[PDB]
RNA sequence: UCAACGGAUAAAAGGUACUCCGGGGAUAACAGGCUGAUACCGCCCAAGAGUUCAUAUCGACGGCGGUGUUUGGCACCUCG
RNA sequence: UCUCCUCCCAAAGCGUAACGGAGGAGCACGAAGGUGGGCUAAUCACGGUUCGUGAGGUUAGUGCAAUGGCAUAAGCCCGC
RNA sequence: CCCCGAAAGCUAUUUAGGUAGCGCCUCGGACGAAUACUACUGGGGGUAGAGCACUGUUAAGGCUAGGCAACCCUUUGCAAACUCCGAAUACCAGUAAGUACUAUCCGGGAGACACACGGCGGGUGCUAACGUCCGUCGUGGAGAGGGAAACAACCCAGACCGCCAGCUAAGGUCCCAAAUUACUACUAAGUGGGAAACGAUGUGGGAAGGCUCAGACAGAGUCGGCCUGCGCGGAAGAUG
RNA sequence: UGCUUGGCGACCAUAGCGUUUUGGACCCACCUGACUUCCAUUCCGAACUCAGAAGUGAAACGAAAUAGCGCCGAUGGUAGUGUGGGGUUUCCCCAUGUGAGAGUAGGACAUCGCCAGGCAA
């Protein structure tokens, strides 16, 4: 599971996730999986997908995660009432748009890959493509 | 909490008007008696004024 | 260097007298020569001016860099700027310590009725 | 390659999506002395051949009726979808 | 089951209290700042807290001058 | 230069406070009121403001 | 350190299930309501387990719903 | 927790709430104030039982938070 | 009976369901465009966005001090309390037209200081709540009428009175129930008229591609992707 | 009339750095000397200062050249956004208005005033 290292601020307000991903071309690899929808990849989810493609490329070429969850989340705890401040940081997201190129993988074939993302695509929580190196 | 250990003083007129001008000093730093060139409103001019008590 | 480390000592002043918007008397002084500049409020355009490489002051004076030739130059330009009608200047030590030469053509400029 | 390239009357944002929604993209020619032209181009068209490598050494624009050999300069793809939303030619 | 947090200061009003080409008179305070955010140019004084003032009547002028350039309120004469 | 006629064709309750006060400017009053106005730069840009709500003849 | 910091007095702690009055559904306890984090149920992927064999049975890591159904949140109704 | 200061929330004037997110103050200083004159950092590189040269350009400094400032220094030294 | 018409805010409070000043209402007087709206002109921005120059944070590779790896370099992201940048708006001011009893000042009288929902920007909460706290605009409050089955707070729209007149708004036009016909498509699921991941030879359109009368696919077509419209499953609740 | 240098400015990178080359007529710089002491070193004539002029443009400085690095920078598109509508409403779309940041083509080795000197008209 990633999280940073340190932090200037502990805990950091909720915002709003609008627009498109600005990392959007598979620029280390060959072969990326693309995010088609918007959301939040926790940390945990992010894990699930990478093992899931580094077991099936069964360690055979690269792979880059292009997402960092450093977003803490915050949750109440369960039968505390409202307020008394700001919650308890439980776990960090990756704040996703539509566009952002998540990972990428190289030195596999693309049929090897396009399976390898498909089982990565399956554990996370929006739509994501497979996407091509292009010029 | 209150941490101000400066002393406050009156420094009066060396002629005898009695006017005072006030101020702190800190007592480690000033054991002595504060002495300083000081306008004086009652006879209109600049003389040495001294440290007294409040 | 010595030249920007001079105009940093100069700015603050500079800077005064031109929000002062008053008529600068600016002196430069060099190993050799001496020179004295009197400029308008707009720090633009020069009214009167004398130096050791005029003619007339080299010829006058016996070497250029002496604090009598500094007192030349001192009378030139207050002389020259009287006639211009410039009354009253501040006096532009341009780096300078006001000592010897600089502070000999500020007395000078003094004697022939510049104010400052 | 030659392509039929229509020189764009109306521009900006409303201008551009309205073609996009139309199966067209704007586009823009730059390059040499003269001024840059903006260009309606047909999506598919062009979207079939940048396959090719051809395409990137240079294809010819008929626009205005005027064939103008151009390379492809910059393109700006959809965040997702395989479509192309504007690009840029250089006069070569 | 608290917050160490709670606090903060009064907000102090500052800002630019006449903008360009405003019809000041003297003494009025153009900027309440924090340091020299704006400079003191032509006819504007500076407080002992970086208030810019205006030392004459007229118009206040923005202006970017110098070698960093700074901003500056002046006082135009008009 | 010349007069142009404007017509208020919808309401201006719950319209945005400057809308409602450039209806005013305009003078117009009531739904399906007209009013004539000299054709200006001032009165193109209130009528602007207020397109959705008013119909121009010219 | 009138710091409860516009500073009731110079000068002041508790108990009441022995209790009382005026009020409040402005405000809690019951039940209803809203919500569904949690829970429960279902499903998706399939690491694997299962002699061999993902899918008889089970289903890691993750994911998506449904219910109102636990633990909760809220204070909308009810304190003549 | 209660007053005060700084930042964020605060939506590019001002102002703007929560038992929202973060820190500070309840002083110090007769110079650490006035003014005249002067000066310019951090950190490296390299050579030397702090020193020299170079790079660098204020990443330093600011009596004490943070913010805005600061080379004409508001930073550093001295005389009066 | 007639005219006008709020507030549920700020500041303070042994104050918080009270009260005071202020804000908002009214009445009188003074004053008269100084006001509002718009165009133009002049301003300051540091927000949205964006970016990584700073401060942090992040990935890969290089290079290498060091002991694997700083620091730099190349590439790549993230930020309420980052900014090399930077809008729209808003605000301040000026100039000017037109429209408007506006603005302001001084007095008499108040009431109010429990707000609600909705939109938009946010904090908090689970980007839960008919939740909670702000900003701003609307409505309700204090607002009837038409629509939304019924429905303060949504949409349309502001009721002086009367009329067995006419036109329209939102919304509608088979019957309940006032009002529609023609034409072109699509859907077969009562979808329409709840529900996702995902699954699937459902079906319509578009632009390409591969393979094929030298024989494809299982003697003429066939296979698979892409962009799209509409559908299917996924889909269990308590009185009917 | 140039062509240079010096001073003071405008302007504040399209102007800047870096690199290369070049200059001593004047100027500028370095330079020479400073118990004798105007003045100076928290030590030192480094600086500041004074008295000078043999030397040298080495350094510096100026100038020229150089897109090397910075800087500037369209058009087009994109983002956002005011107003009014719509939706599949954690986020978008449409009409209209506005319109970045980044990047691309490209630009760019400034421009200008006052005074004075040298050279040369």
């Amino acid at each position: 599971m990633l999280q940073p290292k340190r932090t200037k601020f502990r805990k950091v307000q909720t915002g709003r996730n609008r627009g498109l991903a600005k990392g959007t071309d598979v620029s280390f690899g060959e072969f990326g999986l693309k995010a088609v929808g918007r959301g939040r990849l926790t940390a945990r989810q992010i894990e699930a997908a990478r093992r899931a493609m580094t077991r099936h490329v069964k360690r055979q070429g690269k792979i880059w995660i292009r997402v960092f969850p450093d977003k803490p989340i915050t949750e109440k705890p369960l039968e505390v009432r409202q307020g008394k401040g700001k919650g308890n940081v439980e776990y960090w997201v990756a704040q996703i748009q539509p566009g952002k190129v998540m990972y990428e993988m190289g030195g596999v074939p693309e049929e090897l890959a396009r399976e390898a993302f498909r089982l990565a695509a399956r554990k996370l929580p929006f739509k994501t493509t497979f996407v091509t190196k292009q010029v | 909490a209150k941490k101000g250990v400066r002393e406050k003083i009156r420094l009066v007129s060396s002629a005898g008007t009695g006017h005072f001008y006030t101020t702190d000093k800190n007592k480690r730093n000033m054991p002595g008696k504060f002495e300083i060139k000081k306008f004086d409103p009652v006879v209109r001019q600049h003389v040495m004024y001294k440290e007294a008590k409040i | 260097d010595k030249k920007a480390s001079r105009i940093r000592r100069a700015t603050r002043a500079r800077r005064k007298i031109a929000e002062l918007g008053a008529t600068r008397l600016v002196v430069h002084r060099t190993p050799r020569h001496v020179y004295a500049q009197v400029i308008a409020a707009n720090g633009s355009e020069v009214i009167a001016a004398a130096s050791t490489v005029e003619k007339a002051i080299r010829e006058q004076v016996k070497y250029t860099g002496n604090v009598d030739a500094a007192k030349a130059v001192g009378k030139a330009v207050a002389e020259r700027a009287l006639e211009k009608g410039v009354t009253a200047v501040a006096f532009d030590r341009s780096g300078f310590q006001y000592h010897g030469r600089v502070a000999a053509l500020a007395e000078s400029a003094r004697e022939a009725g510049l104010k400052f | 390659m030659k392509f039929e390239a229509v020189v764009r009357t109306e521009l900006g944002k409303g201008a551009s999506r309205r073609l996009r929604h139309a199966g067209k993209f704007p586009a823009v020619v730059y390059g040499g002395e003269e001024a840059a032209v903006a260009i309606v181009l047909n999506h598919d068209d062009i979207v079939n051949q940048m396959d090719k490598p051809e395409f990137y050494e240079g294809i010819v624009l008929v626009i205005d009726g005027k064939e103008v050999s151009v390379k492809p300069q910059d393109v700006q793809r959809h965040a997702f979808k395989p479509k192309v939303e504007h690009m840029d030619f250089i006069r070569i | 089951g608290s917050t160490r947090n709670g606090r903060d200061s009064e907000s102090k009003r500052l800002g630019v209290k006449r903008f360009g080409g405003e019809s000041v008179l003297a003494g009025n305070i153009i900027v309440r700042q924090r340091g020299t955010k704006f400079h003191a140019g032509n006819n504007v004084g500076i407080g002992k807290d970086h208030t810019l003032f205006a030392l004459t009547e007229g118009k206040v002028k923005f202006e970017v001058k110098g070698p960093k350039n700074r901003k500056f309120v002046s006082i135009e004469a008009e | 230069m010349a007069t142009i006629k404007v017509t208020q064709t919808k309401s201006s309750i719950g319209r945005l406070p400057k809308h409602k006060a450039t209806l005013r400017g305009l003078g117009l009053r009531k739904i399906n009121h007209t009013v004539e106005l000299e054709d200006t730069p001032c009165v193109r840009g209130m009528i602007n403001k207020v397109y959705y709500m008013v119909k121009v003849e010219e």
